[PDB]
């Protein structure tokens, strides 16, 4: 009651691979991490001398500047960032 | 080519003579023909009873032959058709009186003879045997529940032997009352056409089982094709959800890293 | 002739498939997020020999160039600012030798001038 | 006051001898032409032996429709007689063979008139004896030719029988055949994708690591 005709169905299957597509794509997206590395290598290593540290494991943000862990951390889920995010990232600094 | 047996030996001679005595009262030798049987005369015999002995024995080998009127001098010529392995040892002058010192030589060819038509009855066996056999192919094959052999049409040519051996029968009758000036056949017939009604009925049965069979076939292979087919739809099913997630995880990575270096090197006001 | 060892070879786009995963999560930008959030930009200077300039705010309002080679005191604003702003920014660089310092105290003085 | 004789006790001789006598040259082309290619005038005029045994097995074999060697095969019993002890010889047989020959010809010769062949007959063959029975069997044989459209009816009946039988053994036979292609030239196109998934996922490791 299926398979019409099972033998073209797999024909489409093996032309629906293309291995130089996914090939070239791979040279052009191993060359972009290195883009966004090398070029931002100068800058992130100033924003890290900063002491602002960042937690994406836990979607929250850490702050350093008070020799202590206890201060307050930023969610980063539910939230507006509209002069928003930049207040608590501004007042929490000194 | 001379007889290895120790026809000579004495010892021989008067111990097969107690035991060929028994064999021949017991087969009607001394009633067949009016001529008695003694461990006496099987001790030393007379030409006259010999020759009795001799034409009963070969008789029973080759009933059709027709003796000549003096049996003595074709004796030599019998063994020589007869292919008798040790005719050379048999020397053509005691044939004449065969009672006297050389009757050890004319006792052990008729003892011969004697083990030659035991053997034979068993030979007829197996010929009747082999008619069982021939018995078996009208009945062996089809009693198979299901045959094994190379061809499927084999079971056919037996099943045409089986069909030829009743006309070889009903032609073989016929025939006789041909000779007979007899016309009439249909004694013949009817038995032809009641076996006949039989190989009807009995290759209704291969019909009726190969039609079965064929039934079981043709769904047992549409069954597996749908459950082949089905494997075949999880394989395809799975594998373009795969390439296509993929496909749009590569666009996706291209469309990130493209806005990601455009940003990173725009460094004018906007 | 190939067959039923399929589930081998989805193992195989399984693995495959979330190794990609892996080695492509999205690296953030981290300097495009951080001009974002903070209206700062880090870009060279105009002036090569003055290296780093920074920009503050959405648009070109506040903006100061520094050396950033060695102890780098260059005044330059875009809101001028009279002397006694410019030594107390001077001294963080020089007396104080904390560059987290001198940055939070000078776009205070430029966003309100 | 003598009296008569009835003589024809031999009318009953000849009644033995009720089937034609063939002469020489249309007795040979039947026979011929039944496919006894062996037969020849010439053989037969002056018979001799080793002859007339390998000539006599072919028309047995055509008449009754059966193997000489299965014949042989059937003299020797596989097991069941002497096997303990050999007796230490391969003697009587052939003889045992002579014999039994000898009495297929004479089995058969009774059923179309012929009461008395014998070993002379087989192993030193005589010429009147020889047409003779020959004659018999060619009148023999024409009677089964000449009445084998009684029979026709029963040969067709059984070939519309047999026809189901290859008609449907034949249908059995395609089926079968025609699945397992088309199971494996869908494999085949499955089988080339298989060995090319393997490959592509092989190359693009080489820029993962």
């Amino acid at each position: 009651n299926l398979l019409d005709n099972p033998v073209e169905f797999l024909k489409e299957v093996r032309e629906s691979f293309d291995i130089q597509q996914d090939v070239d794509a791979m040279k052009r997206i191993r060359h972009d991490l290195d883009v966004i590395k090398e070029e931002s290598e100068a800058r992130l290593k100033l924003y890290r001398s900063l002491g602002v540290i960042l937690d994406l494991e836990n979607d929250q943000v850490l702050i350093n500047r008070k020799n202590d862990g206890n201060i307050d951390i930023l969610p980063l889920d539910n939230n507006l960032s509209d002069f928003y995010k930049t207040k608590y990232i501004w007042e929490r600094l000194g | 080519a001379r007889d290895p047996r120790p026809l000579r030996d004495k010892n021989f001679q008067s111990a097969i003579q107690e035991e060929i005595y028994d064999y021949l009262k017991k087969n009607k030798f001394d009633i067949e023909t009016n001529h008695p049987i003694s461990i006496k005369f099987l001790k030393q015999p007379t030409q006259k009873g010999f020759i009795i002995i001799f034409k009963w024995l070969y008789l029973r080998l080759d009933p059709g032959y027709g003796f000549t009127k003096s049996i003595e001098n074709e004796i030599y010529q019998i063994l020589k058709n007869l292919r008798y392995p040790f005719l050379e040892s048999i020397n053509k002058s005691q044939i004449s009186a065969v009672g006297g010192s050389n009757w050890h030589k004319f006792l052990g060819m008729l003892h011969w003879m004697v083990r030659t038509n035991i053997k034979l009855d068993m030979c007829l066996n197996k010929v009747d045997r082999s008619l069982i056999n021939q018995n078996t192919q009208e009945i062996t094959i089809l009693s198979q529940p299901l045959k094994t052999l190379d061809e499927q049409d084999q079971r056919q040519e037996r099943y045409e032997l089986m069909v030829e051996k009743l006309l070889i029968d009903y032609f073989t009758e016929s025939y006789k009352s041909f000779l007979k000036l007899e016309d009439n056949y249909e004694p013949s017939m009817q038995e032809l056409k009641l076996g006949f009604e039989k190989f009807v009925h009995i290759i209704n049965t291969d019909v009726t089982s190969t039609e079965l069979k064929l039934e079981e076939l043709k769904v047992d292979l549409n069954r597996k094709r749908y459950k082949l087919h089905q494997q075949v739809i999880h394989v395809i099913d799975i594998t373009s959800k795969f390439k296509i997630n993929i496909q749009s995880s590569l666009e996706n990575s291209e469309n990130e890293l493209g806005n990601v270096i455009e940003e990173l090197r725009n460094l004018e006001f906007e | 002739a190939s067959i039923d060892a399929f589930s081998d070879l989805e193992r195989r786009m399984d693995g495959f498939q979330k190794d990609v995963a892996q080695v492509l999560a999205r690296q953030q930008n981290h300097v495009a997020l951080y001009e974002r959030l903070l209206q700062l930009r880090v870009l060279p200077g105009a002036s090569d020999v003055h290296d780093v300039r920074f920009v503050f705010g959405d648009d070109s309002r506040c903006w100061i160039e520094v050396a950033m080679h060695g102890d780098h005191v260059i005044g330059n604003s875009h809101p001028a600012l009279d002397p006694k702003s410019r030594a107390t920014l001077e001294h963080v660089l020089t007396v104080q030798g904390d560059l987290a310092a001198f940055l939070v105290v000078a776009r205070d003085m430029l966003l309100a001038s | 006051i003598p009296s008569p004789v009835r003589e024809k006790l031999n009318r009953l001789s000849r009644n033995q001898d009720v089937f034609p006598i063939l002469d020489l040259q249309e007795l040979v082309i039947c026979l011929q032409s039944c496919d006894f290619a062996l037969a020849t005038q010439e053989n037969i005029s002056r018979p001799t032996s080793d002859y007339m045994v390998t000539l006599y097995k072919q028309i047995i074999e055509n008449f009754m429709g059966i193997s000489v060697e299965s014949l042989l095969n059937s003299s020797n019993q596989e097991t069941g007689d002497g096997h303990l002890q050999e007796e230490n010889e391969n003697i009587y047989l052939d003889t045992l063979n002579v014999l039994v020959l000898n009495k297929i010809c004479f089995k058969f010769f009774e059923n179309i008139g012929v009461q008395d062949f014998n070993m002379t007959d087989l192993y030193k063959p005589e010429a009147q004896r020889t047409q003779r029975l020959l004659s018999a069997v060619v009148n023999y044989a024409r009677f089964r030719e000449e009445r084998m459209f009684d029979c026709n009816s029963f040969i067709l009946q059984m070939e519309s029988l047999l026809g189901q039988i290859n008609k449907l053994n034949d249908e059995i036979k395609q089926l079968q055949k025609d699945f397992e292609v088309e199971v494996k030239e869908i494999e085949a196109a499955y089988s080339l994708l298989s060995g090319h998934i393997n490959k592509y996922m092989n190359e693009m490791l080489e820029y993962m690591q």
